Order: structure tokens, then sequence, then C-alpha cells
């Protein structure tokens, strides 16, 4: 018996998420994600490393998502339609209906796998609920636990022949406003990989609402640049409850092709942490924007990739006034990074470059779990050895000496591709 | 010119490199830059004599210590001098420098290099081998032994997978230029070392390692074209059956097995190859053959068993061309195609039996040398199935025409058996989908089809398994309803009722997906007998089910079914007409978003009008709907979808001297009263997307050759941030269809002003502009901009996020 991980991506890294948990003679595939950086075929992981040149697996015995991130879903239908794999895939029901609007967003976004294959990759999903104990062929028991961080998301514990592993991907120790807290019991597995993305680390709370509204007084317009889901309906309840606590009269649009995902989305919500429209929010067209008054428009994709974001920023560019509080990580090559960046000028359809003048903002919603969060999760679940994989490279240096100083345990920090052989 | 400025832009990055401190995450840019040091196009700054200096450099300020000079600079370093390597002038400029021998010397010394400083120097190594001179160094060098233990030790297994090809190469071409055997020999001691030194759990680490990298070899030589005489080395010196034969003996491992049985078939097929090819019947592979199989099966061991005869196969179509496919064991004429596929059902035919009865007629394709270890086998006697179906499945890339058939009649047994654990099921019957509609395998080559469509309507019918398998079996009856035609009607009467009531998404859409292909094969290809079938119920549940069954894709399929089975007369006839469908259609091509299905709808809305007739009351709302649906946010295929829509209307309603003039004036006259040039220039000056742009302009350069000759604040902010969420929403629950019809008024530009208004704008330069734009998105020069800007700034509190 020995334990083997070998991760395809995030490892030293993130995005890319891929953990082979080849153990107990049964391999198991971790999350399955894309990159949104390259555009090669580095965009998905390398599958040659299971099966050289064959278009089928037959190998690992089940895969397991834990969240709708396009770092742990995006590759899905690669992985089941090019590649070719027919073996369950367990992931729970939240992130089961989330995930083909944002598979098909980033479709619509990248323009290759087409709507057909969106739909082949999910008739394969099997759903799983928190606290029950589903067995895949024999010996192979899977549990999911509340895990936070997004709606629907989850962490796995998996247990092969008295060799428990509990894989957490994305949590959240803290208590917080939209979703609570992660809950572990005392399992006492033989391995536990974590997350690192926060091991060094209200006030971001704050200095969104009080500086839009001192922004959209003056005149300005103000754009928030979102995907489909995830945080555009973090900050749609604090909007309005902040426009309908005070009296307030300017718009608020919302890009028309996104209303009806805000009333699913609290649809599930309230049946996942224990009808719908909104007062001051309409939907508008292509002709509002040249309209004179201050407005505050959300709008897709949410890295200034392609779309109507882009048309947008490239017509409130050169005014002063304007705002664009981008509200999540802008990946290299998006013209979020330049702008987040310092560029004051950025590059167009033909030689055109839109000054920006713009007072760019930042302000990041993820709540991931701080350094705090992981010693209290471990000291929740006691493990025998501690795996850090997604994050970068000298903060989790920096978390592996202070875990071995209080809890005396091991840690690993494998790079991409290179197999962590953990013994008993 | 703009070679001297990236040339400059790439000298000043190189100059930030080599500086002591350094502090860099997000990799992403090294391998951009890599890649894009990859390109042809940029050949000429390897060519610049700045990049071997910058080598240099780096390399005589990492020979002497690197304790930290370079954290991750090292590894581009060494991909760098790889890229370096190929032969212009490089070569002889890298030879009279230290650089190759201080990069060898450097991965020599050093004891804990991460992983990718590794791969770099092994690509290094791989660059250079390929010469001439670089094979003088390495002999020079004795550089193998770093080599072997690369790839007997190291946990990279992208390192082991790179490293055996260099070795491999190098053995090859020593071998094969007419060099001296001294080195070949002294090469294979050094691999054949771990095992003739043996002749607890330790040892077999190093001895499983060397056993896999002598079978890679060995399958390498089997690729090759050409007579080589590594085999007849690897046979006389270090006698090789013998000493694994041997090896086999003490140590005991199911596991650990398999790679003893993998090298010495490939053995095996490597003595076949290059034994056969220069100095009749094959007794010699073949006595060893079986007694190697009579040995599987006397040890008692099922996976080993099908994984090796899978590997048999993958061999035998790895010989190719030079394989007779008849082979004379002892004065017969035995096929050995047939006999390894034989060798790998039998597991399965045995596991799911239990006494033979359809075996039996079988075994008669094998001879009988198959037959008496058949006989033992069965005399010899967990999850094995499966295992074995998804070998066989595996073995489908390369699987000539024949096999196909065998297997899928013996997966149509198993299935058969099975019907009268979900898993083998499940397996069994996603095999038999793809061997079917990969070998057209249709109802000529099959026996049994009736049996098939009885067993999958009991499958379907009498037991409601879980989801994952209905829509397999419905995917089966797909296949077979559209290759197997020439009992079923009644069979698939209720079921499909009934399966498209289905409380879960998964199974209503396949069924939708069933329904449309069993009309689309009740047109003119298949007699009116199915049209009866559907003509039963299936039109009034497939609308009413079309009109809100609250999954998008459910109504998605549902409506591209009901544009399928519109055009046939019978059903239209009978029980569609009644039901005003015209009117739900405008509908949904306004009021509606989630365009997925918007444009489906259009193709409906198409196949209605052009193959029947609608009402002269719904052509004014029907042409403002179809103006709005381009004009305005949609997606793209929406777009593409209601364009075609007019293409196909103005072309067939074009269809209908002075008089032929006149005719043809008022045919012009009546398409653009309703607005159809106006919203060409509209979409044309406007609309930004990659294809609808060549869609316009191949339409209208195609029409314009018929054309032109005719405090207080603050409270409220503390009283938001001091309640969750869920308590923001209790008190939140707590608390037009059919456009006018002369939407489409504005929209009227007459002829006159189409001729000048498309004769100022240019044509190929909107198409021109997204293309050229997206090609000088991604270029160098802007790349190295990028990493300038991320070099010279340093914020701290931007994190690398969730994406
Ligand atoms: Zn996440
Ligand atoms: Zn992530």
């Amino acid at each position: 018996p020995d334990i083997k991980i070998t991760p395809l991506g995030a490892g030293q890294d993130v995005g890319r998420s891929c953990l082979l948990l080849s153990m107990g003679g049964k391999n198991i595939m971790l999350d399955c994600g894309m990159h949104m950086g390259y555009n090669d075929e580095r965009r998905f992981p390398d599958f040659s490393y299971i099966v050289p040149e064959g278009p089928i697996t037959s190998h690992i015995d089940c895969v397991i998502i834990s969240h709708f991130h396009l770092d742990h879903c995006g590759a899905l239908p690669y992985m089941s339609e090019i590649v070719g794999y027919t073996g369950p895939i367990y992931m729970t029901h939240p992130t089961k209906a989330i995930a083909p609007i944002l598979l098909e967003d980033m479709r619509k976004v990248a323009v290759f796998f087409t709507t057909q294959m969106i739909k082949d990759c999910m008739k394969k999903v099997i759903p799983v609920t928190l606290h029950q104990s589903m067995m895949v062929d024999t010996d192979l028991e899977i549990k999911a636990y509340y895990a936070g961080h997004v709606l629907g998301a989850a962490m796995f514990w998996i247990k092969v022949g008295s060799q428990s592993v509990v894989y957490t991907g994305d949590y959240n120790m803290t208590p917080d406003r939209h979703l609570g807290a992660a809950w572990i019991d005392k399992c006492r597995p033989d391995l536990l990989i974590s997350e690192s993305t926060y091991a060094t680390t209200r006030c971001r709370e704050r200095d969104f609402l009080k500086k839009v509204h001192e922004c959209v007084a003056k005149g300005g317009k103000v754009l928030i640049p979102v995907f489909a889901l995830g945080r555009a309906q973090e900050l749609c309840i604090l909007l309005e409850t902040y426009w309908e606590r005070m009296n307030l009269k300017y718009p608020i649009y919302f890009a028309l092709g996104l209303t009806e995902k805000a009333n699913t989305y609290y649809k599930m919500f309230i049946t996942w942490t224990n009808m719908f429209d909104f007062k001051h929010i309409k939907p508008f067209d292509k002709a509002y924007i040249d309209n004179p008054g201050a407005m505050v428009v959300f709008a897709t994709p949410g890295m200034l990739h392609a779309g109507l974001s882009l048309q947008i920023f490239k017509k409130w560019a050169p005014n002063e006034n304007n705002m664009v509080i981008m509200p999540g990580y802008c990946v290299q090559g998006t013209v979020g990074n330049k702008i987040l960046g310092g560029a004051k000028k950025v590059e167009f359809e033909n030689r055109q470059v839109v000054e920006v003048k713009m007072a760019v903002e930042y302000m990041s919603f993820s709540a991931h779990a701080d350094a705090k969060g992981i010693m209290q999760l471990i000291q929740n679940c006691e493990p025998k050895n501690v795996m850090l994989v997604h994050g970068e490279a000298g903060k989790m240096k920096f978390l592996r000496s202070k875990i071995k100083d209080e809890f005396n345990l091991e840690t690993y920090m494998p790079a991409n591709g290179e197999t962590c052989v953990i013994s008993t | 010119q703009k070679q001297e400025e990236t040339l400059s832009r790439l000298r000043t990055i190189f100059d930030i490199f080599l500086r002591e401190n350094f502090s860099t995450t997000n990799n992403v840019y090294f391998e951009k830059l890599l890649t894009h040091l990859q390109a042809k196009e940029n050949a000429f700054v390897l060519q610049a004599p700045f990049v071997v200096e910058w080598v240099d450099r780096c390399i005589t300020a990492v020979t002497e210590d690197f304790k930290k000079i370079h954290p991750k600079v090292i590894s581009f370093m060494l991909n760098l001098t790889s890229f370096l390597a190929n032969n212009e002038w490089m070569i002889v400029r890298l030879r009279e420098l230290d650089i190759v021998n201080r990069a060898v010397k450097l991965l020599q010394r050093e004891h804990n290099l991460s992983p990718s400083i590794k791969l770099g120097g092994i690509r290094l190594m791989k660059a250079i081998t390929v010469y001439s001179m670089g094979l003088a160094f390495l002999r020079m060098h004795r550089i193998w032994t770093l080599l072997i233990q690369y790839s007997n030790n190291d946990h990279t297994l992208y390192v082991v997978r790179e490293a055996r090809q260099v070795l491999y190469n190098m053995v090859y071409k020593s071998c094969d230029k007419l060099h001296d055997k001294a080195v070949t020999l002294e090469i294979l001691s050094e691999i054949m070392q771990p095992i003739h030194d043996n002749l607890d759990n330790e040892m077999l680490h190093k001895i499983s390692s060397t056993l896999d990298l002598l079978s890679y070899i060995l399958q390498q030589t089997l690729v090759l074209e050409e007579r080589t005489t590594l085999i007849i080395l690897l046979k006389e010196h270090h006698d090789f059956e013998i000493t694994v034969w041997k090896l086999i003996d003490m140590t005991h491992n199911p596991y650990f097995t398999e790679k003893i049985f993998t090298t010495l078939s490939s053995y095996n097929f490597a003595l076949l190859l290059h034994e056969k090819l220069l100095n009749e019947e094959f007794t010699e592979f073949g006595l060893a053959f079986f007694n190697l199989m009579k040995f599987l099966i006397t040890r008692k061991d099922g996976l080993s068993f099908v994984k090796l005869a899978e590997l048999n196969h993958v061999l035998w179509k790895k010989l190719g061309p030079r394989a007779p496919k008849e082979i004379v064991i002892q004065q017969e004429r035995v096929t050995f195609e047939n006999q390894l596929i034989c060798f790998h059902m039998l597991p399965l035919l045995f596991s799911m039996k239990y006494f033979d009865a359809y075996v039996v007629k079988l075994l008669e394709i094998s001879c009988e040398q198959t037959l008496r270890l058949c006989y033992t086998m069965r005399d010899n006697f967990a999850g094995l199935a499966n295992k074995c179906i998804h070998s066989l499945l595996a073995l489908e890339n390369v699987l000539d025409r024949e096999q196909a058939v065998t297997v899928c009649q013996a997966l149509l047994y198993v299935l058969r058996e099975a019907v009268a654990d979900p898993q083998v099921l499940h397996s069994v019957m996603v095999g038999l989908r793809t061997l079917i509609e990969r070998f057209k395998i249709t109802w000529k080559e099959s026996v049994e089809t009736i049996g098939l469509v009885n067993c999958l309507a009991f499958v379907l019918e009498n037991t409601s398994m879980d989801a994952r398998c209905t829509v397999q079996a419905l995917k089966l009856v797909q296949l077979a309803v559209e290759h197997f035609l020439s009992s079923a009607l009644v069979c698939l009467g209720p079921i499909i009722v009934k399966r498209m009531h289905d409380t879960m998404w998964e199974v209503r859409d396949t069924t939708l997906e069933l329904t449309t292909s069993i009309a689309s094969i009740s047109r003119i290809k298949f007699p009116a007998f199915q049209r009866f079938l559907i003509d039963s119920k299936i039109p009034p549940i497939v609308y009413e089910m079309a009109k809100n069954d609250s999954e998008v894709y459910v109504r998605a399929s549902a409506f591209q079914c009901l544009s399928q089975m519109v055009s046939i007369n019978l059903l239209w006839e009978n029980g569609l007409s009644q039901l005003d469908l015209v009117d739900h259609l405008l509908f949904v091509m306004y009021r509606e978003t989630n365009d997925i299905v918007r444009s489906e709808a259009v193709i409906t809305l198409m196949k209605i009008y052009e193959h029947r007739k609608i009402h002269e009351k719904y052509k004014n709302t029907l042409f403002s709907t179809l103006n709005y649906c381009v004009i305005g946010d949609h997606h793209t295929e929406v777009k593409l979808n209601a364009l075609n829509f007019w293409r196909r209307e103005f072309y067939r309603q074009f269809s209908n001297e002075k008089e032929i003039q006149t005719s043809i004036a008022k045919v012009f006259g009546e398409v653009q009263q309703y607005g159809y040039f106006g919203i060409l220039l509209k979409c044309l000056r406007e609309e930004t997307s990659m294809e609808v742009l060549e869609f316009l302009i191949k339409g209208v350069k195609t029409m314009t050759e018929k054309f032109e000759r005719y405090t207080e604040a603050d409270e409220v902010i503390e009283s938001i941030l001091n309640s969750q969420d869920a308590q923001l929403l209790e008190k939140a629950f707590e608390t037009k269809r059919h456009i006018d019809e002369f939407y489409y008024k504005q929209f009227a530009v007459p002829l006159r002003q189409f001729f000048e208004e498309l004769k100022t704008i240019d044509l190929d330069q909107l198409v021109k502009q997204h293309q050229e734009w997206f090609e000088c998105k991604e270029n160098f020069t802007s790349l190295l901009d990028d990493i300038l800007g991320a070099l010279k700034r340093d914020d701290e509190n931007m994190i690398s996020d969730c994406y």
C-alpha cells in the first residue's frame, strides 16, 4: 500500500486543477479544470500522462469535481468527449446545474467544444448529497461535506480499504455573510490535500458600496465585468439593498442575457445554505451605452475577454469620471491584466488605442481560507500527512514550517507532474 | 525595422534575468517565451550574437555555486540551449565554448534538482544526440549512467518517458552506425546490472524499473523498419530468457509479474522481427508463446492474462505489413490474428456464463493449440468482466474489419445473457454502441438483432434502473433503428411515451433525440410503417412538453424534433395543424432569453414556412419578429439562422423582356417593403462577430451580380454589513407577447439607397479587421511588453485566485 498523487496541474500554481489519487489499487481522478491563460493544447490538463496516444480512458474509477469554478470544471467536456471517458462523474446538485451555464458561456467567449459535447458530458454526471456515503463499485466509498467559497462546493472523503483521503479543494473556515464555514467530523484520514491560496494572509465590502456611491453621484458611469454566476450575485444584493434602504434614482442596468440566472441562483441558495425579480434592476440594450446620465452596468464576461464588457469598456474609456470595478483575478492576456497592471493605453481593432483615464479599481471577493483557517481545519481533522496544491510556491514553503512546528506532521509540495509517494 | 526593436527588448529582459536577486511567480511567462522561441518565424533571434553570450554568462554564473543564484531561470537557460542546439551554426560555437560540457557536469554533480531543470537538461541531451559530434562527446563523457539513474529512481514520470528515448536512441545509433561494440556492451551491461546482481521490497523496485526500461527498448526496436543487431547482442552475452525465467522463480506478486510477462512477450516479438528479417515456419515463436500462455494459465491470475493478451494483440498489429497473417506452427495453417482475440474474449464469456452453449460455436475459429489451452483454462477456472470489456474496447483503435464483427457478436451474447451489478451492463452497452457506430455492423453482419431490440425493450421497460444506464439504452435503440433497418413497434410504443414523462432531465432529452431520429427515418428512406407508430400519441406530447418542461436543453431538443417531424404530410394533416403552432413560435422568438432555444425555434419556423403554409394574418408579425431576431444583442447562432431564413425566403420568392422586368421589379418591391436591404446595412456596418461577417459578405456578393443590372449614510452601511444574505432575501421573498405588427417599418430602406450605401463602404476590410487584430493580439512584441510590465511592477496584494 502506497498513496501516489501526481498533480497534472495546480501544484505550486493555480488553475488546471487536476490530481490523480492513485491509491489502494484503484485510480481516482480529482477535479478536472482548465487554464484560461495558455490558448494552445496546454489549456486543458495533459492526458498523455495516463494513456499515451489512447483516446479512451479505462483506468480512472471515478472523477470527482468539487466546485464550479472554471479552474475545476472547464476541461470536463474535453475530458469526456475528445479524450474518451464513459465512467461516473460525481458532483453536487448546485454545481451540477450551475456548471453547464458557465461552460456554455466559456464556449461563446472562446469562439473548441460544441453544445452537444456539453450535453453529452453531463448526461454522465451523478449527483451526490452531503453526508451520504455513496459507493462506486466496491470499496470505493465517497462522502461529501459542506465547504463554502461558492454555492454548491463540497470537499470529499474517499475510502479504499482502510486508507482514507480528505480532498478539500476550495473551502473557507471563517464565518461570513454569503456562506458559512466548512464542517468536518473526527475522521482521521491517511492524507489531507488542502488549499494554500492565502497562506500569508468588512473592509473589502464597505469600500465597494462607499466607492460606487461616491462615483455615481459625480455624473460618472460604473462598469462591473462579471461572469454569469458566482460573484455577480454576491453584489446584486448589496447594491439593491443599498439603493432600497437609501432612496436612490440612478439606474443599474444588468446585461439582459443574465437576469433569469439571478433567479436560479437564489432559488438554490436557500436550499443549500440551510420567481424572483429585483426592484431597481432593469436589463438594458446596446442603445443605453451612449445615453448621458449615470448608470452602474453589470456585464459579461468578467475579465474583459470579449463580448459586451469590452465594447462597453471601449466607449467609456476616455472619460475621467468613469470607473471599472473588476471584481476578480484577471489572467495573463485579458485586457483586464494590462488595465489592472497600470497600462494607460490598450490597443484595439485597427491600430486604435483607448487612452484609459477611467479610475480602474480591484476588489477580491473570493473568501478562501486564511492562515489560521488551515490549522483550525487540521486541528478538527487530525490527519497523518498534509499536502498543499493550490496556490504559490513561497507561501506554501512558509506554511510548511508552521505546520511542522505546530502539529509535527510532514508536508509535501509537488510541482506539476511529480508523483508524491506517501507510505504508512 | 522592428527586428532591432524586439531584439533590444529581449536584450533588456535577459539582462534583468541574470541579477542575483529575483522573485517572480506566474510561471506562464517563461513557457510563453519558450513557445515563442520555438516558432520558425523568430528564427533570427537565435542567430543574433546576443543569446549565446547570455547562455555563457549564466552558466559561468551557475557552475561555481547556485545555492541561490537562479531559482527557475536555469530551466529556461537549459531549454534555450536545447533550442539553440539545432545545426546551422550554433553547434560549432557551442562546441568551441565550454557551454555543453559545463551543462552536463552541472547535471552530474548536483543532487536535488527540481524536476524542471532535469527535463531541460534531458531536452538538451536529446537535441545534441541526433548529431555525430554530440554522440562522440556523449561516448567520451560516460553520460549513460546518469540516464540509468534518472530512468530508475526519480519520481517525475515526465522525465523517464523522455530519458528513455535518449537512451534508446544512443543504443540504436551506436549499434547501427558500425561503431564499437565495447560502448554498446557497456550500456547494456549497465542496464542489465540490477538483474544480474540478484542472480524484501526495495530491490523489487529496481528490478521492475529495469524490466520496464528493457521492454520499452525492445518495443521501440519493434517499431523499426530496418535490420538491427541489438537483439542478438541482448540474447548472446547477457542471455535473457534464462535469466528472466530464473527471476520469476523466487519473487512473488501479481502486479509485478505483469512487467516480467510483458518484457518476455515484447522480447519474443522483437526476436521474430529481427531474426526472421534475415538469417518458413514460425514454430520458434510458437512454442514459446504458447508455453508462456500456459504458464499464465497455471499461475491462476486473471487481470494479467487479459492485459498480456491485449499487449500481444497491440504488438502484432505493430509489426504491420511484414506479417503473413497465416503462421505455419507445426504442419498447420493457423492464422494468428484470431487466437489472440479468442484468448482475449474467453475470460469474459467464461465469467458471465457462470457447461458450454455459445463458446463452442466460437472455438472453431481457433486451432488445436488454442483448444487445448481453453480446455485447461476451463479446469483452471471478483470484478473481472468489466476489465475484460474495457480491454477489448481499448483495442478498438487498431482492429481491422472482421475481429470487430466477432467482438461485436460476443458483446451481443454477453448483453443477451446479462439481461436474462449494473456496471457490466453499462460497460457492454457503451462498448457495443461505439463498435457499431465505428465499424458499420449493419444487419447483414449481426445475426440476432431481434434479440438486441427485445432485450433492450425489457431493459427499458420492466426494471427502471438508475438513469446512467437508461440513456445508453436509448442511444443503443437509436443506433439499432438507424442501422439495423430491413415486434419493434409494439415494444417502442408505450416506452417512448412513458420515458418522455420521466422525472429526470437526462432521460427526457435522450428520448426526444430518439424520437426525432425515428421521425427522420419516417421520411422517404423508410415506409410509413414508422409513421403510424408516431401517429398514435407522440406529436401532442412533443408539442405540449416543448411548451414548458423547465429544462432548457429539453425545450431545445423538443423544438428541433418538432422541426423535423413537421415536414412529413401525415402528421401535419392528422394531429399537428390543428394546434396553433406559429403563435407559440412567434412568442418564443422574441419574449424568451436563453437563446440556445431561440435559434432552433427559428429553424422550426423555417421548416414550417418553407414546406407548409401559414395564415395571411401572421405575415406582418412574422417579419417584424424575424427582423428583431437579428438586430440586437443576440448570440451568433440566432443571427446566422435568421439570415438563413431571409436568404431562403428571398430565393424562394424569386422563382415566381418587359414583362419579366416588371415582375422582377415587383418581387424586389415586395421583399423591400417588409425590409431586407436596410437590415443588411444595419447588420453589416454594426454587428461584430466572426462568421456572421463572412456570411453577410458572401450573401451580398452572390446577390450583387444578379442585382446591379436591374453621518446619515453610514448607519445603513453598518446595518447592511451586520446581516447575512439569507436574511436579506426572506424580506425579498416576502415582499406584451407578439410584438406590434409594424416593427419593420423603420427598417424600410429602398433599392436606390442600397446602391449608394453599399458602394461607399468597404467590404473585405470588415472581415479583415477582426482577424488581423487577433493575429496581432498575441504577437511576440506584445508578450515582451507585458512581461516587462510584469517584471518592473511588483504588486504583492494581487494574488492569483480561483478564476
Ligand atoms: Zn474556487
Ligand atoms: Zn481554484
